């Protein structure tokens, strides 16, 4: 997409919006 | 914040798709 800078909570917000149903995974946040 | 990857840098929905599945 355009310019964007996620750093933790905002990073998972992009991981929860990118996977949607395909699935999703992540270790520990900030 | 710690081990970040798309914060100081800039990735795309692709790199974000590598976290799913």
């Amino acid at each position: 997409f355009v310019n964007q800078h996620l750093c933790g909570s905002d990073l998972v917000e992009a991981l929860y919006l990118v996977c949607g149903e395909r699935g999703f995974f992540y270790t520990k946040p900030t | 914040g710690g081990g970040e990857q798309c914060c100081t840098s800039i990735c795309s929905l692709y790199q974000l798709e590598n976290y799913c599945n």
